[PDB]
RNA sequence: GAACUGAAGAGUUUGAUCAUGGCUCAGAUUGAACGCUGGCGGCAGGCCUAACACAUGCAAGUCGAGCGGAUGAAGGGAGCUUGCUCCUGGAUUCAGCGGCGGACGGGUGAGUAAUGCCUAGGAAUCUGCCUGGUAGUGGGGGAUAACGUCCGGAAACGGGCGCUAAUACCGCAUACGUCCUGAGGGAGAAAGUGGGGGAUCUUCGGACCUCACGCUAUCAGAUGAGCCUAGGUCGGAUUAGCUAGUUGGUGGGGUAAAGGCCUACCAAGGCGACGAUCCGUAACUGGUCUGAGAGGAUGAUCAGUCACACUGGAACUGAGACACGGUCCAGACUCCUACGGGAGGCAGCAGUGGGGAAUAUUGGACAAUGGGCGAAAGCCUGAUCCAGCCAUGCCGCGUGUGUGA
RNA sequence: AGAAUAAGCACCGGCUAACUUCGUGCCAGCAGCCGCGGUAAUACGAAGGGUGCAAGCGUUAAUCGGAAUUACUGGGCGUAAAGCGCGCGUAGGUGGUUCAGCAAGUUGGAUGUGAAAUCCCCGGGCUCAACCUGGGAACUGCAUCCAAAACUACUGAGCUA
């Protein structure tokens, strides 16, 4: 780069990468645990992983690393899933 | 620009009145003005359409001293303007100041009423105006500057125009040396020799 | 007051979808003489009801899939 | 934001101005959405120094639109007249 | 009330004539160039070719009312003396963390014959700064840069250990608005700074009341952007067949949002002489030049949209980028080197080489209009405002005037 | 203070405004098209004299016009270029006459848009103009509705040329 503000820009930029990854990695690991919850043909394993799931989805929605729609889709998704299990 | 020469060659070519001296002997016996210039003069020389057209365009041309990118400037305008171009071109030609400066008896020559013009010696209602081309819009009073009021050029050219005909449309106070036009001469006050129909007539082509 | 346009069903082949020929006549632009254009339309059949020969009015809606936005609303025709 | 400034018609050494409504990332003369009026810094003769639309600049303002300074000025200086 | 009102022919085939028929001419215009010649002013315009390679100089910073640290004046006083130091204080300046801006403004037309442009529409979306309402801004913690110390290096610097600040980061406290969940219940945030002050607990340290900025959740408004449908958009048929994620459905995934957008199965569909596919060529429009008109040619200036940024890809940061002077990888070409490794991108403004028939100064200032930053002074601005060279264009004025046989 | 201090280029046979002489003698040369020149050249090269433009004047390259010479407005095919060697027939184009309906074409109107500038008309400012600028007009286009039914199309029922 040329403009210091430019090298203040780029590394302020690493930073901010090496922090979203762990939030991102971290929310996957939850709605993956919960899906493979379903997948596996239980149901209160299934009620367990989205009760300690939303919490998470929803945290992280507020604090900007997702969009809320997303998290909103993400939820009535699972939440429907499990429904149909639950006959 | 303007044109500088013989001012009466030009009379001798054209064979007509083509007023470019002051008029104070005669038109005739300073150049036998009836033939052509050089050496081949005494040929009437009989010339076609074309011929026409460019002859005449000349002469008002030359009796108006207006180059040809200003004249066909004039005559877009004309064309422009509504009602009868042919005469509409002739008015608006007739407004420039210089030509006023001398209908209005200030200046021997057209040519010398530009040199006044040009040196900043004439105003319009008390402002300079130097243009040689300045259209005059009708209830302007013409006047010559109060320091340049006791020149003899003036009192000359005025006592020499004293006798040249009437135009009947203009009001002219001649003590405190001042013109004033009230409204745009018509068709039938200008001399009524030259048609103005040919000369549309030779830019429609 | 929905912006119909009426045509006549020429395909059905694909399960849940008609297509509908819409007859225009245009002015050529300088020629001044009237030629008859066409254009084809996929079309939602909910329940497949339409079959050939039909001519029926469509509706625009969303994308329902790709080149498919039409909704029939209703058979105006049958066929014999 | 959206905001009202001034955009430089004219001649060299001759300026106007229109009074435009534009978003603030455009070009000084480039796209608007509306215009209120004309200053003149020249004046003389039957030239008007100023003139504005006052219903329209009272929507804009309205709707939140940030007039400049020199705006800001000309509007208040019309408005009391 | 006015918005137009306009159309010319000639020469040349013959010993001569009429017709047909081609060639040439008289007009208006160019970003034009060349030859001869040359006084001035005003307004405009100025690499059309090599999107060929580029020396140096400039073209994006700002905030101490966010934060430690260090620079710490003037001083109220003291010591010995007339100079310094020091107690308390303290006006200035900034390397670093942090907040905005850098996605705007500016340049070019390579690609692109349709995911572009123009006209008319519509439904499933997002949106910082701006405005109007509503509800709040409580209590904790773990670090780290700078800063010391050690090692390593030619440099950019890299690494080990110690400690610190916040409007940097993460839990915790509740939910007028919100999210999902069918009712049922559940889910999800905040940062404090500057100016004052009556009374109260108390070091009016602080708590408390007010104002200013700022922060959080949400509804609406504009502003901007994304997506879909119908019609139009160069030449060639001496280019007639093209397509297997291809056409439709179901389940799932994904996006802010509809959708074969992605995936697994189901059937064999879809487009096309109303020109599909392929080849060549080319940014599009408002508009410009001509013409009586209908048309014909065209896209210089200015304005709207699109695309690109040495070549080819990819993602991160954000409200918005696949990013014009940001990052990473690979390549070509120039350069430094201690041989370990590094650096560069003028299609930003002047400038040079080269190409060409041919297109200019390595100039000034924030004075004005805008832009970024800050509450306010104010800084930055080759955008902009002005200068320079050029008969390149349009317009205007001069080189005089009368008499003089 | 001083007329002081600042005119060139092309052309002159016809088309196209403007002529004589001298020098060569189908040589040298000119040229947009016809064409000039071989011993009086208004056409070559020079002189005088004129004609046309003018701080410019010519030349070249490019577009439209003239060209009704791609003819919708607005051409032709016996002999000048131009009727397939001749049938049958697909898509397409066209459709005798009456009654009735509908309203796509067709016609009138309303509404929204057709960005700004540029073009046109009337004003304002710089001594005028170039140039700048106010108001209006216009942008033949497109879309959505309302009304009419003569013609065409679509629907039903007839008639016989
Ligand atoms: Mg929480
Ligand atoms: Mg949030
Ligand atoms: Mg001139
Ligand atoms: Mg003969
Ligand atoms: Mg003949
Ligand atoms: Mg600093
Ligand atoms: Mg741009
Ligand atoms: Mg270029
Ligand atoms: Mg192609
Ligand atoms: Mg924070
Ligand atoms: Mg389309
Ligand atoms: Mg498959
Ligand atoms: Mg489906
Ligand atoms: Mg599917
Ligand atoms: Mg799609
Ligand atoms: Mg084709
Ligand atoms: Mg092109
Ligand atoms: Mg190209
Ligand atoms: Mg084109
Ligand atoms: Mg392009
Ligand atoms: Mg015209
Ligand atoms: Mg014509
Ligand atoms: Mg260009
Ligand atoms: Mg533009
Ligand atoms: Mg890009
Ligand atoms: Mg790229
Ligand atoms: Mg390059
Ligand atoms: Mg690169
Ligand atoms: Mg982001
Ligand atoms: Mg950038
Ligand atoms: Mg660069
Ligand atoms: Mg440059
Ligand atoms: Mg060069
Ligand atoms: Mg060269
Ligand atoms: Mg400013
Ligand atoms: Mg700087
Ligand atoms: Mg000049
Ligand atoms: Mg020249
Ligand atoms: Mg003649
Ligand atoms: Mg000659
Ligand atoms: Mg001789
Ligand atoms: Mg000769
Ligand atoms: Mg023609
Ligand atoms: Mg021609
Ligand atoms: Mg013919
Ligand atoms: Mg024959
Ligand atoms: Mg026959
Ligand atoms: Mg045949
Ligand atoms: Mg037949
Ligand atoms: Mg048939
Ligand atoms: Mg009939
Ligand atoms: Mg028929
Ligand atoms: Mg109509
Ligand atoms: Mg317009
Ligand atoms: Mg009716």
């Amino acid at each position: 780069a040329n403009t210091p503000s430019a090298k203040k820009r780029a590394k302020q930029a690493e930073k901010r990468r090496s922090h979203n990854a762990s939030l991102r990695s971290m929310v996957r690991t939850y709605i993956k645990n919960v899906v493979k919850a379903i997948d596996a043909k239980d149901l209160e394993k299934a009620q367990a992983a989205f009760t300690a799931a939303v919490p998470v989805i929803d945290r992280m929605a507020d604090k900007g690393i997702i969009h809320k729609n997303k998290a909103a889709r993400h939820k009535s998704r699972l939440s429907g899933h499990i429904k149909a299990l639950s006959t | 620009a303007r044109y500088i020469g013989p001012k009466c060659k030009l009379s001798r070519r054209e064979g007509t009145d083509l007023f470019l001296k002051s008029g104070a002997r005669a038109l005739d016996s300073k150049c036998k003005a009836e033939n052509v210039p050089g050496q081949h003069g005494q040929r009437r020389g009989r010339l076609s359409d074309y011929g026409l057209q460019l002859r005449e365009k000349q002469k008002v041309r030359r009796i108006y001293g207006v180059l040809e990118r200003q004249f066909r400037g004039y005559y877009q305008e004309a064309s422009r303007r509504k009602g009868s171009t042919g005469e509409n071109l002739l008015q608006l030609l007739e407004c420039r100041l210089d030509n006023v400066v001398y209908r209005m008896g200030f200046g021997s020559t057209r040519s010398e009423s530009r040199q006044l013009v040009s040196h900043k010696a004439i105003t319009v209602n008390g402002q300079t105006v130097n243009i040689p081309s300045y259209q005059v819009k009708a209830g302007d009073v013409v006047a010559v500057r109060e320091k340049s009021k006791n020149q003899l050029r003036i009192a000359q050219a005025l006592e020499l125009c004293g006798q040249r005909g009437r135009v009947e449309w203009v009001e002219v106070d001649l003590d405190k040396k001042a013109g004033t036009f009230k409204s745009a001469p018509a068709r039938s006050d200008l001399s009524a020799d030259i048609n103005e129909n040919l000369i549309v007539e030779l830019y429609s082509k | 007051t929905v912006r119909t346009l009426t045509g006549r069903v020429v395909s059905d082949k694909m399960d849940k979808t008609v297509t509908v020929l819409i007859e225009r006549r245009v002015k050529h632009p300088i020629y001044g003489k009237y030629v008859k254009r066409s254009t084809k339309l996929h079309a939602h059949d909910e329940s497949n009801q339409c079959r050939i020969g039909d001519l029926v009015t469509i509706r625009e809606t969303r994308p329902l899939a790709k080149t498919k936005a039409w909704t029939l609303v209703d058979i105006v025709e049958r066929a014999v | 934001m959206v905001t009202i400034r001034l955009a430089r018609g004219g001649s060299k050494k001759r300026p106007f101005y229109h009074l435009t409504v534009t978003n603030s990332r455009n070009a000084r003369d480039g796209r608007f959405v509306e215009r209120i009026g004309f200053f003149n810094p020249v004046a003389t003769g039957g030239e008007v120094r100023l003139s504005v639309d006052q219903e329209r600049a009272t929507y804009w303002l309205g709707q939140g639109a940030q007039p400049s300074e020199r705006v800001a000025q000309l509007l208040k200086d019309a408005a009391k007249a």
